[PDB]
């Protein structure tokens, strides 16, 4: 009956890249989860597969945080069915998803006046990734026929690529973190409740 | 881009005696909490470095107690109150505040 | 008992790449901000890069910024350094150190007191 150390995943002064997206193992506490429905920073709070005001009654075998940070226009793409750099090569969720998505704008630490180094979003990959799949792997995206020997150049390519996230960016492109809640059922007894 | 400083560049000391080093920064590193954020390293030569002092004066653990730290606003001090024959290397002091980090330049202590 | 050891040095030529890797085995490896630490040859220490407790990187050395890429894995307990556009300036020891305050434990999170060190690789470059 202790509380889940959600704040820790919401409030971390710190969050993975999308290509290095973190991931928090939930187990064996009770979860307020009304505490981030009263907070009005969390406006993007798109959920499917299940009402927040109901799931508050009710329990799971285990939860899962996964955190990173994209840009203001690129939050859709944190949505089942859906394509494009980040839905493809980043973080994929599932057709079936059962859990919620939310995001919120942090322009004020999220950027840089110089432009940040701290983040990057993988570009190229030759296949589109698996659901929940993570892929940190930083070899040479062979475009063309010859090969890149680990040396970028001529259809040779570093995968990933850093956002220039600054203050003076336009929405589309400020800063953006996003929490992502997936709920699971399994034989094991349901140890997360609220 | 902070940049330290340490007095003096070497000394020599003599086992029995206690000795004194300075650590000198440019922005005071008083954060919000009201805490110094410095810490002090010693690397022994031939050996990987191992950490003395962190957050300004609270002692580090397993270390005995003959060492001291003071010191706040932009300048801080380490003292050895008895110096013995296995006091000898190099001594760093490292901001823990506005990254990146940095290491001062060393003192180096020797009998 | 802790141990946190590296592996990836050897001699490699100016202008390519390497991957060094440092293994933690002795303790919750979620709860510390590991960093890497170059070590040059006969002269002092000189941080490098670091990783809170979330897979957040912190920021890279003024010198060194563009080129280095650092990654963690809580799940195998390992991090890594991918190193690009190695240049002849570059050849030192690399330590792999730990935080000391376990997160959540007292103003915000903590990053100071790299305590335990393993012994460092010995990467070199050369033509
Ligand atoms: C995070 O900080 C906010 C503001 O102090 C607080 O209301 C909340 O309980 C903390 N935990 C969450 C939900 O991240």
């Amino acid at each position: 009956t202790n509380l889940c150390p959600f704040d820790e995943v919401f409030n971390a002064t710190r969050f993975a890249s999308v290509y290095a997206w973190n991931r928090k193992r939930i187990s064996n506490c009770v979860a307020d989860y009304s505490v981030l429905y009263n907070l009005a920073p969390f406006f993007t709070f798109k959920c499917y597969g299940v009402s927040p005001t109901k799931l508050n009654d009710l329990c799971f075998t285990n939860v899962y945080a996964d955190s990173f940070v994209i840009r203001g226009d690129e939050v859709r793409q944190i949505a089942p069915g859906q394509t494009g750099n980040i839905a493809d090569y980043n973080y994929k969720l599932p057709d079936d998803f059962t859990g919620c998505v939310i995001a919120w704008n942090s322009n004020k630490l999220d950027s840089k006046v110089s432009g940040n180094y701290n983040y990057l979003y993988r570009l190229f990959r030759k296949s589109n990734l698996k659901p929940f799949e993570r892929d940190i792997s930083t070899e040479i995206y062979q475009a063309g026929n010859k090969p890149c020997n680990g040396v970028a150049g001529f259809n040779c390519y570093f995968p990933l690529r850093s956002y220039s996230f600054r203050p003076t960016y336009g929405v589309g492109h400020q800063p953006y973190r996003v929490v992502v809640l997936s709920f699971e059922l399994l034989h094991a007894p349901a140890t997360v409740c609220g | 881009d902070i940049v330290m400083t340490q007095s003096p560049l070497s000394l020599p000391v003599t086992p029995g005696e206690p000795a004194s080093i300075s650590c000198r920064s440019s922005q005071s590193l008083l954060h919000s909490n009201g805490y110094n954020y410095l810490d002090w390293y010693l690397q022994k030569p031939g050996q990987s470095p191992q950490l003395l002092i962190y957050l300004g004066s609270n002692r580090a653990s397993g270390v005995p107690d003959r060492f001291s730290g003071s010191g706040s606003g932009t300048d801080f001090t380490l003292k050895i109150s008895r110096v013995e024959a296995e006091d000898v290397g190099v001594y760093y002091c490292m901001q823990a505040l506005q990254t990146p980090f940095t290491f001062g330049p060393g003192t180096k202590v020797d009998i | 008992q802790v141990q946190l050891l590296e592996s990836g040095g050897g001699l490699v030529q100016p202008g390519r790449s390497l991957r060094l890797s440092c293994a933690a085995s002795g303790f919750t490896f979620d709860d510390y901000a590991m960093h890497w630490v170059r070590q040059a040859p006969g002269k002092g220490l000189e941080w490098v890069s670091g990783v809170s407790w979330n897979s957040g990187t912190i920021g890279y050395a003024d010198s060194v910024k563009g080129r280095f890429t650092i990654s963690r894995d809580n799940a195998k307990n390992s991090l890594y350094l991918h190193m690009r556009s190695l240049r002849a300036e570059d050849t030192a020891l690399y330590y792999c150190a730990k935080a000391v305050e376990m997160v959540r434990g007292l103003g915000a999170d903590p990053e100071y007191g790299m305590d335990v060190w393993g012994q460092g690789t010995t990467v070199t470059v050369s033509s």
